[PDB]
């Protein structure tokens, strides 16, 4: 099925996915298209942040559904 | 370590 991933940068990414795919898969696909490493990706749907490991069907994500992408990297150089 | 960051 088809779903959309939107950012507030004015970008919409179209993806072809299966209801059984995990949020991880989705991030991997996004990496292919946009070059953003999955660890740097946060996906939001229906007021919830989506967890790597759960499936699109778990979250009731269906065709034409729109997930929202936001980027998150905390500084890790130091100690 | 003992000093923070992030750099
Ligand atoms: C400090 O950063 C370490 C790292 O390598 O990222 C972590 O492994 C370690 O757990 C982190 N320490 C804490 O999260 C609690 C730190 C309390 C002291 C710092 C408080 C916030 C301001 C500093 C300068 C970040
Ligand atoms: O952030 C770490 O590297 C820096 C290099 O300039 C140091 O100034 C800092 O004290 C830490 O060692």
């Amino acid at each position: 099925m088809q779903i959309f991933v939107k950012t507030l940068t004015g970008k919409t990414i179209t993806l072809e996915v299966e209801p059984s795919d995990t949020i991880e898969n989705v991030k991997a696909k996004i990496q292919d298209k946009e070059g953003i490493p999955p660890d740097q990706q946060r996906l939001i749907f229906a007021g919830k942040q989506l967890e790597d490991g759960r499936t699109l069907s778990d979250y009731n994500i269906q065709k034409e559904s729109t997930l929202h992408l936001v980027l998150r990297l905390r500084g890790c150089k130091x100690x | 370590x003992x000093x923070x960051x992030y750099x």
